[PDB]
RNA sequence: UCCGCAUGAUUUAUAUGUAUAAAAAUAGAGGUAGGACUUGUUCCUACUCUCCUGUAUCGUAGAAGAUGGGCGAUGGUUGAUGAAACGGAAGUGUUUUAUUGACUUGUCCAUGAAAUUCCAUUGAAAUCUUGUGCGGAAUCGAAUCCAUUGCAUACGACUUUAA
RNA sequence: UCUAGUGGGCCAUUUUUGGUAAGCAGAACUGGCGAUGCGGGAUGAACCGAACGUGAGGUUAAGGUGCCGGAAUGUACGCUCA
């Protein structure tokens, strides 16, 4: 958790999703027969590769050095207790404000940070 | 490019890469194999210091299939003990003068990484050296070839 | 108050034919004709000077530092890398090599 | 957890022999830069340097080795000067970890009338009187430490001496 | 070693080529050149080839549309300049932007009469071709080619090279007086001794 | 003025050996020339006309001669004198001692032509209005 | 165990480690110490400048 | 860069021939590997010996015994054009015979095009009298009196203040 | 809408001295009061000054440059008014002249720069239009549409007329 | 052991056959493209160099160093005026 490097910060746009409105961004390996993509000639984009993949020691991690745990409840709150230097909980979207007031309340006792606090 | 025999020559000498070194007993056999192979790789007589210098800055043994750095003498007893070499000087001994176990000693040698030579090579590389080239025999040249490219 | 400096100009980043290298940027200083001469100037430490429209801090002059690294070619061009590499819009502008890392 | 102990042992900075006491320097950067100053001694990796303040300005302070030319001009005799009294915490800070701001009506207080007590004034003055006469007998020094440096137009700094 | 904001050249005695290239590399430096007395200009090689390959370069044009077809410029300036942009990348805006900074002039107009005019040796044709070789005159080349002003710059370069001898004289007349007065001075003796 | 010739003095421009004088006492060809000078630290070697430049100065000297010889003829003869009480040599000299000096001496070469100008200003002033 | 390589031509410490009579080695050495004759041969001469 | 070695060498002993006959010549070679080479290459006209049947004895560098004197050198040489093989006489002025040899190398790859490899000496000879020197522009150096300018270049350069891109004036001569 | 009693924005500022105006050839007069009279394709005059291009010349000390003095000149530098003249190739610039200023570092003196106590920053001042307080009044308009003509015209456009 | 795809090939060096020849057709060896990106030959499937995970630094191959364009308007000897 100290000293996160990113390899690549761009998300890997798919080829001719800006020109087409009907291909999304999402990554689509091209597979084409005469695919300059897919052959990787000078000036096209990049492909997705296992060389790209970032340090084990810093993956998953956010830039303050912990990992970003879901909780839906003060039950799922209550399991950083012990890993509180490793995981910040992070509200789930579809939880009551009622509940997320609760769930604020837990994690500031136990010390755990929130990702999306307010 | 390369034709079947002398890629199987370059295999059987453990030239697998280029500027890759090998060191080898001068007899008709490794003569041969040297001429069939001529365009492809350089040869020469090398001194005491090109020895020293190849096994201190880039001597790496071949123990357990892996190529592991000679930083210490325990290794080389580990490996060579049985031949009564014991350390990088009596290692460098059996390279240089070609004595009973040389066989054993240079093949526990993994095969010199050379980088590129400080300088570059000669104006065209893929000539023979007597036409002013880098291919070939080039007797004590190999000396200032390998300070070149250590 | 006069000059510590010696001029230089930004001329090209690293590049092949068709590829260019932006994390080092050519450098032609004024009065140094040689690699030799480039000896001096290495490590020395070169700043890119210009204006801009916002005020930050009360001063409207921002600067990019860097560091000549090695000469390049014959004629005293030297190799510099910046904490920001330099925009190509600033191919022939002026640069401010300082002579802060001196040892004469 | 602990990490592991460096075998990185602290060594003395040796210097260049050309920034010996006495030696006149150029200031490069700084707020003095250009300026003309006396080496007095060296600490670790700095130089205690003064222009005197009847010709320079500039008080007794620090300056790094890297960031001066040192100059070919004739010593300046500094072997009576208690060198041993300037060490770093001379030139150090006060303790400023805790309650400490930079808002306004902080700069009325750091001006040098209500600030900078004695023994600084006074034992200047002394060293001053003792170092004057090396000046004195030296013909344009006072000028020339007087006079700041400057680069004019045709000057190459890697070929010319200093 | 000149990093100056302006430099005014005297292209009389130079070599187009050789003078265009170095203008282009000032131009991509960063550096403002203005040229003066272009029809001065040297081309190697005798008349008859010049002025055949500038018919070679005059009968391109453009098939279908004269108009948009490649322009032909007679004046010696913009010979000069057609040089200097075809060693220019003019088609981008670094290129634009460098062959914007060119002023290439015929003769020396008044802006630039009473400023200092400079040479480039490495395109001078006294150092560059061997001697006896014949040469051409660019100035001629453009007369002969379709330029019309070639006898209205000698004529100005008449009046300003008498405007220029004069000027001469009463700067020499200050400058013996000056070397007059600095002969007599004690000061000489003393300064000697650092070299000056 | 000058020509190539036995005994014609040289200046050299080009390689270590810059700024030393040579008298050429053997023609090898019309690009190449064998040199000489009395200086223990000059060794007679053979230079190119390229990286020399002819001087005025012209000593009798029989062609081949040994380098003992050139040095007692170099004596004998005020070639040394020659070169040094001439304007090339002064002014190169000068040149010289003008690259030879330190901050120090820059700044008193700026107050002598100081004090100079301002008595060459004087001068010229009363000159001028007499 | 060995994390980092250390060259012995340029690290000492390592120099010393491997080779322990890199300590005692001995280099430049005269071995001049008499007339030091010449042994060239009037026929070798002759060869040599044979033609 | 060529250096000139005496290279001696002879046919390995066999049943028949059991003192081979030393065979000595002088070649103008950049290193010794070179000059063992063009050795063999040139024994192998006249003789039947070859590297593999063959040991060099000994092979040792020549310099020039009088380096600083100018001399006459005649050199004999064959070389192949595009259309046959001829010989030619060639007069260099020079203080060594290896300059002599590079000298003449130069000329004939800037007149007849003719590459190293096409080019064989004959024979390197020098010429004391100009009784037997037959060039008209070698002997013309002979002289006692000979004066002539500085040759047509472009003036003194002069260390690195020749280097800036603009001059003030115009040069002079 | 012009001058000033001034504030603010911008640049000269693509700045850090970013100062420098003869001509033409090179086996030559290169010319430097170049000298030498006799204004000429003249000398024995000046002759080794020409050639190291500018590595030159001019400028360059002072809190980004301050306060008070003695000697030395009898000048130099930077501005506003004044009398002007000369510059047309794009002359928008170059000289000279009187009043009004301030420094003068040519030399010797004194006081004062600090803690911005080891660098990360580029300074004072001058010119320009647009906002606000104006005293002084305003010496002063055109184009187009709508109409009209046919020397014009698919429509625009063009050539006329109009109060 | 089980099974997929393939069963139209093409280019270059060398040895060739049939044809006037072909960017023609048919054979042998090797290296390639097909499935090979990258540097060079201005441009290119085969030619030269070199076979590719994501990056930093250094050095090179082939090829270049007047400008476009990164790099000597380098050195030495000659030839050539179209």
């Amino acid at each position: 958790a100290v000293n996160i490097i990113k390899k690549r910060t761009k998300p890997f746009k798919r080829h001719q999703s800006d020109r087409f409105k009907r291909v999304g961004e999402s990554w689509r390996k091209p597979r084409g027969i005469d695919s300059c993509v897919r052959r990787r000639f000078r000036g096209t984009i990049s492909m997705p590769k296992i060389g790209y993949g970032n340090n084990k020691k810093t993956r998953y991690c956010m830039p303050n050095g912990l990992k970003a745990f879901l909780v839906r409840n003060v039950s799922d709150v209550e399991l950083l207790l012990m890993h509180n230097k490793t995981y910040a909980a992070e509200i789930a979207g579809n939880v009551s404000a009622r509940k997320r007031v609760e769930i604020v309340e837990k994690a500031r006792a136990l010390g755990v940070k929130v990702t999306n606090a307010g | 490019n390369i034709p079947p025999k002398a890629r199987k020559i370059m295999q059987l000498l453990r030239l697998i890469q280029i500027n890759n070194g090998v060191f080898v007993k001068f007899n008709k056999a490794t003569k041969e194999m040297l001429q069939v192979v001529e365009p492809y790789v350089t040869y020469g007589i090398p001194n005491l210091k090109t020895v020293r210098e190849l096994l201190y800055k880039r001597g790496f043994g071949k123990v357990n299939k892996q190529r592991i750095a000679l930083s210490d003498n325990a290794i080389i007893e580990a490996a060579l003990g049985k031949y009564s070499i014991l350390s990088i000087e009596d290692l460098i001994h059996e390279i240089y003068t070609v004595g009973p176990n040389f066989k054993q000693a240079a093949n526990f040698i993994w095969p010199f990484q050379l980088s590129s030579p400080l300088g570059g090579w000669r104006d065209r590389k893929f000539k023979h050296f007597i036409e002013g080239g880098d291919a070939g025999k080039r007797d004590e040249h190999i000396n200032s070839l390998v300070r070149k490219m250590l | 108050g006069h000059r510590l400096y010696v001029k230089a100009k930004h001329l090209s980043f690293q590049r092949s034919k068709h590829v260019i290298h932006p994390g080092t940027s050519l450098v032609k200083i004024e009065g140094c004709d040689s690699k030799e001469e480039a000896q001096f100037y290495l490590g020395k430490r070169i700043c890119f000077v210009y204006k801009s429209n916002k005020p930050v801090r009360g001063s409207k002059i921002r600067v990019i530092w860097g560091t000549v690294s090695r000469p390049h070619g014959n004629s005293g061009v030297v190799r510099a890398r910046f904490t920001h590499n330099l925009p190509p819009k600033t191919f022939g502008a002026s640069l401010r090599v300082m002579l802060y890392p001196s040892n004469v | 957890n602990v990490p592991k102990k460096a075998r990185k042992a602290v060594r003395p900075t040796k210097l260049r022999a050309s920034l010996a006491p006495g030696t006149v320097c150029i200031l490069l950067a700084g707020r003095f830069r250009g300026k003309r100053v006396v080496v007095l001694s060296q600490l670790e990796d700095t130089l205690v340097v003064t222009g005197p303040y009847k010709v320079n300005g500039v008080p007794i302070r620090r300056v790094n080795h890297r960031y001066v030319i040192a100059t070919s001009a004739p010593k300046i005799d500094v072997s009576g000067v208690s060198v041993e009294k300037f060490t770093k915490a001379y030139f150090a800070k006060q303790k400023r970890s805790g309650p400490v701001k930079k808002d306004e009506a902080f700069f009325a207080e750091n001006a040098p009338k209500n600030a900078l007590p004695a023994e600084r004034i006074a034992d200047q003055k002394a060293v001053d009187a003792k170092l004057l006469p090396a000046i004195k007998a030296i013909p344009n020094m006072k000028e020339y430490l007087a006079a700041s440096f400057a680069l004019s137009n045709g000057d190459r700094p890697h070929l010319m001496k200093f | 070693s000149e990093f100056q904001k302006v430099v005014v050249i005297d292209a009389k005695g130079h070599l187009l080529g050789r003078l265009a290239s170095v203008v282009a590399k000032q131009l991509l430096g960063g550096q403002k050149v203005v040229v003066v007395r272009c029809e001065e200009l040297n081309i190697s090689g005798h008349f008859f080839r010049n002025k055949l390959k500038y018919l070679a370069y005059l009968r391109k044009a453009c098939r279908y549309n004269p108009s948009r077809g490649a322009f032909h410029f007679r004046a010696p300036s913009r010979i000069f300049q057609k040089a200097v942009r075809g060693m220019l990348p003019h088609k981008t805006a670094r290129g634009q932007a460098a062959l914007e900074h060119l002023q290439a002039v015929e003769g020396i107009p008044p802006p630039f009469d009473k400023q200092k005019r400079v040479v480039v040796p490495a395109a001078l044709r006294v150092l560059r071709l061997k001697p006896g070789r014949k040469y051409c005159t660019v100035g001629r080349l453009s007369s002969e080619v379709g330029w019309k002003y070639s006898d209205i710059v000698s004529k100005l370069e008449e009046r300003r090279k008498v405007k220029s001898a004069a000027f001469y004289q009463a700067k020499l007349a200050k400058q013996k007086k000056i070397a007059s007065a600095k002969a007599a001075s004690s000061v000489n003796g003393k300064l000697a001794e650092f070299g000056y | 003025k000058r020509y190539v010739e036995v005994g014609r003095v040289v200046l050299v421009t080009k390689g270590e050996y810059t700024g030393k004088l040579a008298v050429i006492v053997d023609i090898v060809d019309h690009k190449r020339a064998l040199i000489d000078s009395p200086c223990s630290e000059f060794p007679r070697q053979v230079i190119r006309y390229g990286s020399v430049v002819l001087t005025h100065i012209v000593m009798k000297l029989p062609r081949g001669a040994r380098s003992g010889i050139v040095a007692k003829k170099w004596k004998a003869q005020d070639v040394c004198n020659k070169w040094a009480s001439s304007a090339w040599a002064k002014k190169l000299e000068a040149k010289k001692v003008r690259s030879q000096l330190n901050d120090f001496d820059r700044f008193a070469v700026m107050r002598l032509k100081k004090q100079r100008r301002e008595q060459v200003n004087v001068a010229v002033a009363k000159a001028l209005k007499a | 165990a060995h994390v980092q390589k250390k060259n012995p031509l340029k690290n000492k410490a390592v120099l010393a480690r491997l080779n322990p009579y890199a300590k005692a080695y001995k280099a430049n050495v005269k071995l001049n110490t008499g007339k030091t004759p010449k042994a060239a041969g009037e026929k070798f001469l002759t060869v040599l400048h044979e033609n | 860069a060529l250096k000139e070695y005496q290279v001696v060498g002879r046919k390995v002993p066999t049943e028949h021939e059991p003192v081979p006959k030393l065979f000595r010549m002088r070649l103008f070679a950049p290193n010794e590997s070179v000059a063992k080479s063009r050795y063999w290459y040139f024994l192998k006209m006249i003789n039947k010996v070859k590297k593999a049947t063959g040991e060099i004895v000994a092979i040792n560098e020549i310099s020039e015994p009088k380096p600083l004197k100018a001399k006459v050198f005649g050199i004999w040489i064959r070389y192949d054009s595009r259309s046959g093989t001829h010989n030619m006489y060639k007069e260099f002025r020079d203080t060594t015979r290896v300059g002599a040899v590079e000298a003449m190398y130069a000329d004939m790859a800037a007149r007849h095009r003719a590459r190293f490899r096409s080019i064989r000496i004959l024979k390197v000879v020098e010429v004391e009298k100009k009784e037997d020197v037959r060039r008209n522009y070698v002997k013309q150096l002979l002289n006692p009196h000979l004066k002539f300018p500085l040759p047509h270049r472009r003036t003194g350069v002069v260390g690195l203040a020749g280097k800036k891109v603009f001059a003030p004036h115009r040069p002079s001569t």
